[PDB]
Formats: structure tokens, sequence, C-alpha cells
């Protein structure tokens, strides 16, 4: 168990880790969160009381260091930071942690809501997505723009998710036009599995990391790479048949864990129709179509 | 951006721009079976591809050999058709090929737009306006050599006749728009009119008759009234 402390908290703030999240009072006496499951990527994240504007957060993993928070007066916002200092460090959390100032990462023993949405994202590859490799934790906010986003305008800021394009010369072979644009089988497994992912669990990865950005952040050129990775899958005729198991249990706890009132913008009709009633694997996802079914009919 | 009542002059301008329908591409006749079931049988069809600044019409003869042991033929059909327009401009000299291309049915934006991938800077435009298109079969002689071709072909026409030399772009598109507006229409009724006087013939080399302009205005005017007429004999009133 590994713990992220508070130096303070200036401000009030909605402070969410993973799918948790609770309020803290103006200059509260809160110092962090303590029992943070090892072995996961993780991101802590906030929503400023007087401006619902931005939401902001940062991916981390425990394991590649000692990283706590400080609110920054001048740039306005809670910061991620690392500590060299070992024991120093070590120092400071069991004060906090003996002034019981710090909360419980609140996991139910039975819940495996947190592994099954971030079973293949990998600290790595989130660190090439968000460039900045002075730090080993990784900030993200609703307003960043995506790579692909910015082709149709700060670098530094950009979200480098894999470009998918329907329409483009890396998807279309010439001379199979027609057949290729109707049965992505080709990109999928050739260009995209083989040449750019090199396995389908990095693919899963970046998909469910472009999930959680969407979902805590409301990042849109997110919620674009999320459904054009689900949508590149399901129009391919030719899927390796674990993938398209491990897709509809992926795709299960993402709907599983979304606000029902998110939906509306979140979730993309054409898409969704498209992947569960009309696309090659419109059988292929019994468990994501059930919850769907289920829990936003309207959509459908 | 679509191609409406309102930029519709753009058509006229000097930038080059083709029009492509392929309403023609698949055609069928639907019949029964010994076993009383019904069959289709298609017949030879073409792409309609057409430059209404000049009058040039690039007509893609569709054999039916290209349908042998294919499914989805309806579909296929879109594809065949983007396929031919994108070798017809690739075959052009590049300071003759379109900076725009205006399909007359939305369906074709895809397979058009994928195969053109080459060409980034050829626009792929719809259009709001029910061009009447589809009625270039009721013009006899691109009948005729569409049911005649034994192979795959291309046959070049200017759809304009010699009209240029009397009127602008303009008014030419309109005369054709008007005169396949009444063929699609009520199609006996239109051929009797261009061939009530015997005296006014087609030139070996034309599609329709030797006019004056005198005569063009009394045809028109019964395209006309056609219209309207069986507008009315449709809607009464
Ligand atoms: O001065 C650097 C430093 C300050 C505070 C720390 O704990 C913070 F989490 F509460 C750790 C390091």
């Amino acid at each position: 168990m590994n713990t992220v402390p508070f130096t303070s908290a200036p401000i009030e703030v909605t402070i969410g880790i993973d799918q948790y999240s609770f309020n803290v009072k103006e200059n509260q006496p809160f110092h962090g969160i303590k029992d943070i499951p090892i072995g996961h990527v993780h991101v802590i994240h906030f929503q400023h009381a007087d401006n619902s504007s931005m939401r902001y957060g940062y991916w981390f993993d425990c394991r590649m260091g000692n990283f706590y928070i400080q609110y920054d007066p001048k740039d306005g916002l809670y910061k991620m930071m690392e500590e060299r200092d070992g024991a120093k460090f070590e120092n400071i959390v069991h004060n906090f942690k003996e002034r019981q100032m710090m909360v419980s990462y609140p996991k139910i023993d039975e819940d495996d809501t947190w592994y099954n949405l971030t079973e293949f994202v990998q600290m790595d590859k989130i660190r090439k997505i968000v460039r900045k490799d002075e730090n080993q934790f990784s900030y993200v906010d609703s307003s960043m723009t995506t790579v692909q986003e910015n082709e149709l305008s700060d670098p530094a800021h950009s979200l480098n998710y894999t470009v998918i394009n329907f329409k483009s010369r890396e998807a279309i072979r010439p001379g199979h036009e027609m057949e290729d644009f109707l049965d992505k089988s080709y990109y999928l497994n050739t260009v995209m599995l083989q040449g750019i992912f090199k396995n389908s669990s990095n693919y899963f990865g970046e998909l469910q990391f472009a999930f959680l950005n969407a979902m805590f952040f409301g990042n849109y050129g997110s919620s674009l790479q999320w459904h054009a990775m689900i949508e590149l899958i399901c129009s391919s005729a030719t899927v390796p048949k674990h993938m398209l198991d491990k897709l509809d249990e992926i795709l299960y706890y993402q709907i599983k864990t979304l606000p029902e009132q998110y939906s509306d913008i979140l979730l993309n009709e054409r898409v969704w129709n498209i992947c569960l009633y009309s696309s090659f694997q419109k059988n292929s996802l019994h468990n994501t179509e059930k919850i769907m079914e289920n829990k936003y009919p309207e959509l459908l | 951006g679509a191609m409406n009542s309102s930029n519709y002059a753009e058509l006229f301008n000097n930038d080059i721009k083709l029009f492509v329908d392929d309403t023609n591409v698949y055609r069928v006749t639907v019949h029964k079976t010994f076993e009383g079931n019904v069959a289709t049988k298609a017949i030879n069809g073409c792409i309609f591809t057409l430059n209404p600044k000049t009058g040039h019409l690039f007509l893609k003869i569709i054999h039916t050999s290209v349908w042998a042991g294919q499914k989805r033929l309806s579909q296929l059909a879109k594809w065949k058709t983007a396929e031919e327009v994108s070798a017809l401009v690739r075959s052009l000299p590049k300071e003759e090929q379109p900076k725009q291309i205006i399909v007359t049915r939305k369906a074709m934006l895809d397979p058009l737009e994928v195969h053109m991938l080459d060409f980034p800077n050829i626009a792929i435009r719809p259009t709001e306006l029910r061009l009447p298109f589809s009625a270039a079969m009721s013009i006899d002689k691109l009948s005729d050599v569409v049911m005649k071709a034994t192979e795959p072909q291309m046959v070049l026409f200017n759809i304009y006749d010699d009209w240029l030399d009397r009127i602008s772009s303009y008014t030419a598109f309109s005369r054709l728009t008007l005169l396949l507006r009444a063929l699609k229409t009520n199609e006996e009724s239109a051929k009797m009119i261009l061939l009530s006087d015997p005296t006014i013939t087609i030139k070996s080399y034309h599609l329709w008759p030797s006019f004056t302009d005198e005569q063009w205005i009394t045809i028109e005017s019964q395209m006309r009234d056609l219209i309207l007429t069986e507008y009315g004999r449709k809607y009464n009133v």
C-alpha cells in the first residue's frame, strides 16, 4: 500500500482518486491519500469548488517514486511533485498517518472495477501519449487537444494518441478501396496491431486510457479516440478470438462505470448502434450489449 | 459544401468541374423464373460524367460482364462508378483534371472520396438539386451505344451539340436540364415534341435536332407546358 500526501488544501476542491471522490473545504486539514493499491496506475484529479471549469489531474504509479500534491497559489492549481529524499518523505507521511489527517483509498475487497478499467494501461505508454519526460507522472485536463485534432495548436500540451482515420491512405490499400473501407481487418491487424501497436495489449491500453480521460476530465478528443478504436475493431470482419472476448469485458466495465447522467455527451450514437447491431461483431459483445440495453436503451 | 439554388452560377465559372450521375450504372429487368420466383437480368449501363461548362460528356459504358459472380451489386455499382471516375481523372492531363466533382446522389460521396485519396485537392461535393440526368438513356444515340456495347468502352460526346456557338453555358445547361426533365416526366410526349416537324433533322454528329433560335423557343415552351401538366396530371391541379 502506498501514500500520496498533501502539504495542505488552501482552496475548496473536489478531489478524486480513481473512481472515488471527496469534498475538501477551504483550509480543511487534509494531508493526503493512503492505502493506495500497488500494482495499478492511478489518477488523482481535481475540480475547484469555484470554477467547475477545468477538471485536471495526474496519472502516476507509486512504484516509480514518491509523489505528493501542493497548491501553487501563482498558477492556481494543485500540482503533483516527486520527493527525491526517501526518509524525509517517510517522515512526512508517518507524522501525517499518526495525526490521522489522511483519507483511505476506499476499495471494497470484492471490487475489481479499477483493475478492469486499467488492465492494459501502463505508465510507460501514458508517458508517450502525454509528453513531459522530466516527470514520472502525467498531467491531463479537460481542454487538452489531440495530435489529430491539431491537424484539422500547442504541441507541448497535446495528447499524442495514435491517429486513426478511416478515409486515409494508411487505411485503404490501393486497389482494395471498397474491400478495405467496408472490412477494416487490413488496417486493424496489419497496420495497427502488427505495425503500430505491436500487440493487442498496447492497443487495449490506449483504448482504456482514452476512455478514462473522457470520463474523468470530459476530454472530447479522448472520447473521439475511444470511439474510433472501438469502431476499428467492430468494423473488422477478422479479429482474433481473444481480442473480441476481451473487448467485451473492457467495454462492459467502462459502460458500467460511466455516470448515468453523462451518457448524452460521452457516448456516440452512431458508433454504438453500428457496433452492437450492424457490424461484423454485432454478435460478439454479449456482456456490453446486455448492459447497454438495460442502462441506455434511449441512445439505441 | 453542397450545391444548390444559391450557388448555381459556380457551375459556369472557369474552375473545371464534373457532375457524376450513377443512376444508370446498374440496370436490371425483373422477371419470373420457371418455378415462379423472381430474378433480375442485367443490361448494359453507363456512368454519366458531364462538364456543365463545356458540354463534354464522358460516357463510360458498363458492360453486364462486370457483374458476373458479384454480390450486392447495387453497392458494388457505387464503388465501380468511383473506380471508373478516378481512372478517368488519372487519364486526363493535369491541366484538364477537375478541381471539383459533384455527385448527383449522396451515396457516391464515400466511394468517390476513398477512390480519390490520391487527389486531396479535388473537392467531392453533393448537391441539393434533383437533377434529371437519369433521363440520359432517353437520348436515342446514347441509349443505342450503351445497348450495342460488347465490352467496356468510353464514348465521348458534347451534350450541347453546337449550342455554345450561339448561347452561354448557363443557357445551354438550362436547355439541357429542361429537355431531360421533360423526357423524365413523360418520355413519349417529350420525344413527340422534338420530332413533330420532319424537316428538322439531327446531324450525324449531334444528339438533338438542328433548331433555329426561334424554333428552340417554341420547343422549350412546349417542354415547360409538358412538365407543368404532368405535375397537374399527377397531383390533379
Ligand atoms: O518540501 C518538500 C516536501 C514538502 C511536503 C511533503 O509532503 C507533502 F506531501 F505534504 C514532501 C516534500
